[PDB]
């Protein structure tokens, strides 16, 4: 009982955290490129 | 018919202007080999070139938020 039910816990923890790992990359890589766009935009302002 | 006076156009008709003592020492007759007026024309053109290069670079870099979405979503649905 405790063998197979605890063996799947590693995979459960892996998948339910891989679901968040990519959400973080979704958020972290979009709040950073917007800064690049704003900077290019400001440089266009200077001219 | 018609009448008017006349003056003969002889080669001896000369003219005598007066020159100021400081007339020839002008900053315009005396020009160096390289003036800044040309430098203005070069620098303005370079600035205008950079201006259009900025728009080219902006349209190049507008894909950075786009390239990230489609590289993560098909793996997010893969995990889920």
């Amino acid at each position: 009982q405790r063998t197979g039910r605890s063996a799947l816990a590693v995979l459960i923890r892996a998948c339910y955290r891989l679901q968040q790992q990519l959400q973080r990359t979704r958020r972290a890589l979009l709040h950073h490129s917007d800064a690049v766009l704003t900077s290019l935009h400001h440089v266009r302002m200077l001219l | 018919w018609e009448h008017r006076r006349f003056i003969v156009a002889d080669s001896r008709n000369f003219i005598t202007p007066e020159f100021p003592r400081d007339f020839w020492m002008s900053p315009v007759f005396n020009l160096p080999r390289e003036t800044a007026a040309e430098q203005v024309v070069v620098l303005q053109a370079q600035r205008t070139a950079a201006a259009a290069a900025l728009e080219n670079a902006a349209m190049q870099a507008a894909e950075l938020p786009v390239d990230i979405e489609r590289r993560l979503r098909p793996i997010e649905r893969n995990v889920h």
